[PDB]
Order: structure tokens, then sequence, then C-alpha cells
RNA sequence: CGAAAAUUUAACGGAUCUAAAUAAUAUACCGAAACCUUGUCCAUAUGUAACAUUAGUAAUAAUAUUAAUGUUAUUUGAUGGGGUAGCAGAACGUUGAGUGAAUCUUAGAUUUUUUUUUUAUAACUAAAUAUAGAUGAUAACUCAAGUGAGAAUGGU
RNA sequence: GUAUGUCAAAAGGGAAACAGCCCAGAACAAGAGUUAAGGUUCCAAAAUUAUUAUUAAGUGAAAUAAAGAAAGUUUUUAUA
RNA sequence: AUAAGCAGCUCAAGCAAUAAGAAAGCGAGAGCGUACCUUUUGCAUAAUGGGUCACCAAGUUAAUUUUAGAUGCGAGCGAAU
């Protein structure tokens, strides 16, 4: 695996030591600005997630804290940070209609929507000691 | 080699043989990727919409499923923990710790054989008064 | 007339910034087709007509590019814009001493 | 096939008819061509039809 | 939801800019060159830089509907630098809705009544949003001929150092080296 | 606006200018002070026990 | 400059601009219900597996399978999606009728409301008000229509 | 009449407002996503972004008023 | 009670439950949107019709002649004995 920065391997322990950190995880490409504890509500129905499954987020473009920011070229390489979800199950929307109609024509076409959304819940997010590495 | 053509502009206001140029190679909405080889067959089929599409010089063909893998994004997530699941079709699927790592589905037409706790496991475990924990434990 | 087409005259400097790139992005259609080509050792009739009696946006003149030929104007011209379809129609070449 | 009751059926209002001219207002005669003088009228009927023939009842062999 | 959860108190807290209508401005001049050449911000110029202000599109927390604008106070109205002929050959019209009551005023002749701080006032006017939020923002605009003003001490400052005097810079940068000193 | 998705446009606000010089071939980290009030939990050097070793020169002394 | 018209600046949309004008160029950004990505709905396919019903065929005293219909999932990471006149398919609802001498109801049937949930022209949960044992209500399938109204200077 | 397209029966972005023009064909949501026409000082999402000249008339800046006149100014080409 | 909304839609401060728990509703402010139908090449049109609400109110039946699907019998079918 390729080697870490030496200016990230300085500076890693300053930016873990601060009280409050921050990271902006990237759901199949949408990013997400979450803090352990988090709720997030995704736009669409995960498939194949029950409430109580556990994941492990690894697409991590920028974890910083107040003062300093880690930044990485397409992502944040996985082994410097850690952080897991877990599925709070799905919710859904109150049923809009969208009526679809021209001037002088009788005729209302009505289309329902009733989207379900997956709740996650932010339950670690701690930045790894890279000492070894 | 072969013609990587892709629809950039639509022929909304375009004559009806335009539309018989971008059938002919297949193009039926925009930003369509279509490969064909490099003829003159093909070549002057472009001539007639070199104003629409872009034309790119590849070596190989892309598959379908090839084409669709270069927009597709990284999850960004991995289940690494699953929870006591029953499926429809296969039976109950114990929960599993991918971390550790075992997708062991036990069916059958009795409790026991699903695996679970059943009432006659529930009074074995209230009739066991002489288990204690040790006392460094305590 | 009472109905107001309002369509000015000249164009701005973005209408030509894209007329430049369409007749420059139809060139290397033209080319790489071209190219492609003459690897095989093939041609077609309609490239040879193309680079023939056509000219490339780097041997256009700046009248030729953003403006037609009219008869029915004061001195025979008439803006690009106002043909039908401009934006995905080839159009770069006039009558001569028009 | 209920003609009249709304749009959403795809037979409302007009009910199948478009709008105006004879056949939405009236009826048309089946046997009206607009004026055109039928080919019947212009060849006029062949033959007659013999009302004195016998029917018989085929029957073959096979 | 952790980037909006805090105090936003002096995010919309009404702040006190200052800005001389007679100081040559390098980013509102269209004169880059040389610096002697550089003049000061023409009169639309000037107001569209202000119009950003009273509307507080210059704050990462803007929004059109929340009022989060700021105070603006320019002096120094009466040499409001303009091109051309404009002082003398651009005109202002009013209509009361009466057939003939056609007012016409030239914008040196509006400037011997009330001042080069009406036609400045004009400008902003048109370049903020027509709703009902124009006359709270038009009236943070606080326009004055001279330099004196009774906004000497509302005016933001930075240690003791008046934004835009001599040495506020300087003053900024002093107060956030010390807040570097903690965890 | 007609839809959700167009008022979010016109309300639109880009991130920090800092956040916009994102590295290339590699990972980074970078000072970035914000123009904000700061917390109580950053507990300045001189409430520090002399025993706390997170006590440092600032961030600015380490670029 | 030529260049004069009658409500008001009066065809820069406006503010205003000496470029934020004009001409010859270059790059970045913004930009639609277009396209992409992640999900969802509907339509039409192609195979497979499972669940249920109905009707057959075998096995069973020491359950399996076949066919049709309905349904969920899944394979090809299937394809497709504006619409007038008009054509076509599939359903809901209303009134009455058969199964019905059936089913349920003071342990609350029914109550023109409110409320809740569910892909939802519909039903459902609960609450409130009142008090019925059948001249009450009703699932499911089926039969028949005086069966669905913001539009006729319509009628009462 | 002819050729082509749109509207008619086509919503959406641009043309200030807009049946017919320039783009583009709306099954439903999410996104500082990617683009077309068109645009990027403010109203109003995006450049007060770069290079070289011209204009001083607000000419002009999204609907070119003409012939014409003239020590307005710039450049080129001759020429003293 | 500083304002020029086919009264809806998009964003939304704030008020609103004496109390553990529990926010429907009303909404300042910002933006988008010129009713419906009929008839027309084309209507926000200053073209047609309607004061509002409830009810009545329009492809049905008969005979005759056909087509499709399903189904019974089958060189016979149907009816009737
Ligand atoms: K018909
Ligand atoms: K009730
Ligand atoms: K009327
Ligand atoms: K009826
Ligand atoms: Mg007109
Ligand atoms: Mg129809
Ligand atoms: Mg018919
Ligand atoms: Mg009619
Ligand atoms: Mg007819
Ligand atoms: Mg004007
Ligand atoms: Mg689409
Ligand atoms: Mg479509
Ligand atoms: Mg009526
Ligand atoms: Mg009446
Ligand atoms: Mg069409
Ligand atoms: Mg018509
Ligand atoms: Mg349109
Ligand atoms: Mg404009
Ligand atoms: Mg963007
Ligand atoms: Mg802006
Ligand atoms: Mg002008
Ligand atoms: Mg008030
Ligand atoms: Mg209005
Ligand atoms: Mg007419
Ligand atoms: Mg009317
Ligand atoms: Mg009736
Ligand atoms: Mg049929």
């Amino acid at each position: 695996q390729p080697p870490i920065s030496q200016q990230v391997k300085e500076l890693l322990p300053v930016l873990a030591a601060q009280p409050g950190h921050y990271t902006t995880i990237h759901i199949h490409g949408k990013p997400y600005l979450v803090t352990e504890g988090d709720t997030v509500k995704l736009p669409f129905k995960m498939p194949g997630v029950a409430p109580g499954d556990v994941l492990r987020l690894n697409r991590a473009s920028v974890i910083g804290s107040r003062d300093l920011t880690l930044q990485g070229a397409p992502y944040v390489d996985e082994r410097l940070f850690e952080c897991r979800a877990i599925v709070m199950g799905t919710e859904s929307e109150p049923m809009r209609v969208m009526i679809k109609k021209k001037r002088r024509c009788r005729k209302k076409k009505h289309v329902f929507s009733k989207h379900k959304y997956t709740v996650l819940r932010i339950n670690q997010l701690k930045i790894n000691d890279v000492s070894s590495l | 080699s072969f013609f990587r053509i892709t629809l950039h502009r639509s022929a909304i206001g375009l004559p009806k043989r335009t539309h018989g140029v971008l059938a002919a190679l297949g193009l039926r909405r925009r930003n369509q990727t279509v490969f064909h080889p490099v003829e003159p067959q093909f070549a002057g089929m472009l001539m007639k919409v070199k104003e629409l599409v872009r034309v790119e010089e590849v070596p190989h063909r892309l598959t379908k499923r090839e084409l669709k893998d270069e927009r597709k994004p990284d999850a960004g997530f991995v289940v690494e923990k699953q929870v006591r699941r029953f499926i429809p079709g296969v039976g109950v699927q114990d929960e599993v710790d991918f971390s550790k790592v075992g997708a062991v589905v036990r069916d059958g037409k009795r409790a026991g054989d699903l695996g679970v706790r059943t009432r006659s496991d529930w009074e074995v475990i209230g009739k066991m008064k002489s288990v204690l924990p040790k006392v460094k434990a305590l | 007339g009472g109905l107001l087409w309002k369509i000015p005259w000249r164009m701005s400097k973005f209408q030509k910034l894209r007329q430049r790139r369409r007749l420059r992005a139809v060139d290397n259609v033209v080319a790489t087709i071209e190219n492609a080509l003459a690897k095989k050792g093939e041609t077609v009739k309609a490239v040879e007509r193309w680079r023939a009696e056509m000219p490339t946006e780097a041997e256009m003149l700046p009248k030729d590019k953003y403006t037609i030929f009219d008869r029915k104007e004061k001195r025979y011209r008439k803006g690009i814009h106002k043909l039908p379809k401009w934006t995905r129609v080839s159009q770069r070449v006039n009558p001569p001493g028009y | 096939i209920r003609k009249g009751r709304g749009p959403s059926s795809g037979y409302g209002k007009t009910a199948g008819r478009g709008t105006k001219g004879q056949k939405a207002h009236g009826h048309v005669k089946p046997w009206f061509q607009g004026g055109q003088t039928p080919l019947i009228v212009s060849h006029g009927r062949k033959g007659f039809v013999n009302q004195f023939a016998a029917d018989m009842s085929e029957l073959n062999l096979e | 939801m952790s980037q909006t959860v805090g105090a936003t108190r002096l995010a919309y807290s009404r702040v006190w800019h200052h800005i001389s209508a007679v100081t040559p401005h390098p980013t509102l001049s269209t004169i880059k060159a040389p610096s002697e050449a550089i003049t000061p911000p023409s009169l639309g110029r000037l107001a569209s830089r202000i119009a950003t202000i009273l509307m507080g599109k210059h704050k990462p927390i803007w929004d059109p509907s929340t009022d989060c604008g700021d105070y603006v106070v320019v002096t120094n109205c009466a040499g409001l630098y303009t091109t051309g002929h404009k002082k003398w050959r651009k005109t202002y019209y009013r209509h009361n809705t009466r057939p003939g009551s056609l007012q016409a005023i030239t914008m040196d002749a509006l400037m011997e009544k009330h001042g080069g701080a009406e036609v400045l006032r004009k400008a902003v006017s048109g370049m903020l949003p027509k709703n009902r939020l124009r006359d709270k923002r038009l009236a943070r605009l606080k326009a004055f001929e001279g330099d004196a003003h009774p906004y000497k001490e509302n005016l933001v400052r930075f240690g003791g150092k008046v934004v835009g005097a001599p040495g506020w810079e300087e003053a900024v940068k002093a107060i956030r080296e010390a807040d570097m000193e903690r965890l | 606006q007609s839809t959700a998705n167009r008022t979010k446009r016109m309300l639109n606000i880009p991130p920090h200018e800092s956040f916009l010089n994102v590295p290339v071939e590699g990972d980074r980290i970078i000072f970035n002070p914000p123009s904000s009030e700061a917390s109580v939990y950053h507990t300045p050097f001189k409430f520090l026990p002399r025993s706390d070793p997170r006590r440092r020169a600032n961030i600015y002394k380490l670029f």
C-alpha cells in the first residue's frame, strides 16, 4: 500500500487531539457532512439492509477539525480514519399528488408519489494513530 | 479500430432524413454512446450528423456491461454486520459479522430447526438454578 | 408587421465564441474520420468533397463565421444567427465576391 | 365502452364523433356517397335471378 | 446540520461599514495603472458594492427572505466621481400620474438641492430587490456630503482601529495570533 | 421558484476558498483557522496542567 | 449632424456603465422537467425460485408432484415513459339482485364528522356523540343497470 | 404554390412580456452533479476573468432609420 | 393599518399543549404563477357560457344483419319430440 505522506504523519496527531472532528462521507457519490451521533436520512431506499445492520463507510473526502483539515486528492486514505453507521430503518413521505393538465383540456392526469428513505446513525468517527504506518 | 460515437445534440427541428441517420447508428436519446467499425458506410453516416455527435477512434469495443461501469460511483460503504433475517425463498439466515471473517440459513418445519430460542429453550434456562458467575468475575 | 420577433441584427461576443467552437468541433469530426480511414487505406467520397471545397475554422474570415449571403439585403449580407437551426447546420462558404 | 363518462375514460365529451358535422349532429344515409352516382346506377344491374329453378340437394359418391 | 448548529447572534448582527467616495479604490476602479491614475469608485460601481452589503449577500448565511443586511456610511458624497458628461447631461424623471406633470432634473441640479447623497440613494435603490425590504435596506445607507457624520463611534473597529484606517490590518493580525494559543 | 430544486440553486452559497484548493496525487493537511467564535472546550494553554503533554506551540508555528 | 406628434422618461427590461460599449481572440464558471448517478412508480418481455388458492395424479399406520390463476423476489445488471381528434386495454365506485333460513353486533352492529395508516378516484386505525338485536350492517364471487356532472343564456 | 421545420396536439430553459423563432421532447424525487441555447457589476444563478485596438457620442449596451454634409478622431497607403 | 397575490405552489422566522410525553393549525418575509370551459390557425383575452350550493339531466332498448374472444357439438349444428 502506498505510504502516507510525512507531512500528514506529523499533523494527524494534532488533528485527532482537538476536541471535535467532522467528516464529509460519500454515499454513491453524494456527499454528507456528518459528525458522531448525526442521523443521515438518505434520499433513497438502500436495498438489502434491515434495522440493526452496521455499515463501514470508506469514502471520505474531508476529515477536519476547527483549524486543521485533511483533504485527499480523490478521497482520504481508509487507513487514517474509521467511520461506521447503523441502519435505523426506513421512513416514508406523505403522498404528494401532481396534476398534469393543459389549458382548455378537461383531462387531468394524476401522479401519486410516495418514496421511502433509509435513516442512518453515525455511531463512530475516529482518526487512527498512524505512528506505525 | 472502432468509432466511439456519442450524440451531443438533438434533432428535434432537423429533417426526417436526419432522424433516419441517427436511427441507423443506434442513437436514440442524447448522450448515448454506440460503437461501430471504421468503415466507409459508417464514416459517411457520420458526415450527415457531424454537427450533432462526437467521434473518437478507440482500439476495442466496450460491452454494454462495461460502458455503464465507468459512470458507476463507489458505493462508499460495506455491510460488516448483519442481523437475523428471514428470507422467504430460503429461510432464516442467522446474524453474521463480516469483520471477523458465514451466511448460515437454517430451514425446517419446526421451531428448533430454525435455530431460534423457543419456549422449551426458555424453560431449561429457568431451571438452571445452580449456575452462578465466578467470584472473581463478580 | 405587429408580431415582435426581437432578433438583433448582430451576434454577441458569447455567440461568436460558441460558433467558433462549433465550427472547430466539426473540423475534428472530419479529421478523426479521415485519419481513421487513412490508416486502413480507404476514403469516403463525402469526406474528400468536404476537405476540398470547405475551409476550416482557422482558414475562415471573421465575416464568414458570423454572416451569410442574403440577396435581399442592402450589402448582400445577413447575420448567420438568422438562419434556421443555424446552431446545428453547417454553413461556411458564400458566393464569390459577396 | 360507456361513452360520455369523463375525459380519462378515453371516450368523453364528443363520444368518438369529433367536433361538428352531419356525423355528430344527425345521421348520414348508408347508401349516400356524397352525390356521386353509384356504380350500380352507372353500370346497371346485370342479369336476372331464376325463380323457377329447382333447388337440388347435391349428393356425391364419396 | 452541525455546521449551522451554534450561536448565530453575531452572524445576524448589523455591522457599520464605512467608505469614502473620494478615496481611490484599486478594486472598483477601471483605471488600474499607473498608481497615480487609480480613480475612486464610480457612482454605479460604488452603488453595486453597497447594494451587496445592504442585502447581506457578502455573508455565508445570506437568505433573501431574512434581512441580514448591514449599515454603510458613505462620506464625501459631494465629490462623487462620474465619467463623461453625466453630471450635466443625465436626467432624472418623475411623474405623479397627472398628464402634464413630468418633472425632469439634471444630476448637477439634483446635487444642488439634496447634495450628492441623493444621487447615490437613487442608484443603490434601483439595484435592490423590488420587494417589501427595499425601504428597510435603503434606510441603512447613511450618505453624507463631507467627512462629518454621527456614526464615527459606530464604525466597526478591530483593536481600536477603525476599518479603513491607516493601521487597521496590523491590529487584526495581532488579535488572531493570540487566538491560536488554545487547544 | 416552481420546484424545491430550483430554490436550492438560487439560494446557493459556495464553500470557503480554502476547501476549493483540493490536492492532487496525495493527501495533505492545511491550516484553516475559521472566522468564528471558539467554544469553551478549546482550553487556553495557560489553563492546562503542566503534566498535560497536549501543550504545544501554535499550529501556525508547526507549519 | 441629418433625426419633428400628440397620457410618461418611452423599444438598453431597470438601476446604471467610459466599459458593464464596439471589433478580433482565449479560458473558467453559471445555466432546462435535457443527460448522468442513486432510488421509486407504471407498461411490456425473457427464464428461474418460492408462497397461496382451485382441480387432478401418486405416496402414507411405523408427503411428493403436474397444470392454471394471483403474488413477491430474482436473471438478461432487459427494454420502454408529452399529447388533441381518435382507437384500444385494464380497473374502481354507485343502485338493486343471487350464495343469504349465511356471517357479525350493549364485550357497542350502525353513527354524512374528525383523525390515523397504506401507492391511495379507495379503504383502514382511533377518538367523540347517540343507542340498535332486526323493516340492521356486511366480506368474497357473480348477475343486471333509471350507474359516476364546474359546464347545454339547462331545470327545480 | 414549392422545400423544410415548429405550433396545431409540446410542458420546460433562452428571446424583458411571447402558440409558430434559438435550444430541448416533462413518469416521480434527490444532487453546490454534467451539459445545450443563452449568459456571468446589481435587480438575478455565474468573470467587475485575461490580450490587443477603436469610440467620448451614453454613440452604444437583445427591434441598425436613409441619401448626404463636415479642419471630429484613429489607422493604412502615397506624397512635401 | 407602507401595501398593487386567479388568493395556489416552493423556501420559511415566529406564535401555538398550565404539567412527563405529544405541534395539527395560523403564518410575517422571499420567490414562481395572467381562472375554467367552449370554439378556433390562434384566447389572460375586452370572443362563448356560468351568482353559489344540492338534486334532476345525455350512445339506451327492440328487431334484423355482422365481427372478435371464450365455449358446446361436429359433416353436421340448432330447435322440438
Ligand atoms: K369514431
Ligand atoms: K362515526
Ligand atoms: K356571461
Ligand atoms: K345518465
Ligand atoms: Mg404588437
Ligand atoms: Mg382522447
Ligand atoms: Mg367506436
Ligand atoms: Mg360542441
Ligand atoms: Mg366529422
Ligand atoms: Mg429606457
Ligand atoms: Mg428524462
Ligand atoms: Mg419523455
Ligand atoms: Mg348547469
Ligand atoms: Mg337556478
Ligand atoms: Mg412534433
Ligand atoms: Mg383544432
Ligand atoms: Mg414551449
Ligand atoms: Mg437581460
Ligand atoms: Mg456548480
Ligand atoms: Mg449574483
Ligand atoms: Mg441609448
Ligand atoms: Mg406593516
Ligand atoms: Mg399575478
Ligand atoms: Mg377567428
Ligand atoms: Mg370571458
Ligand atoms: Mg342521475
Ligand atoms: Mg376488442
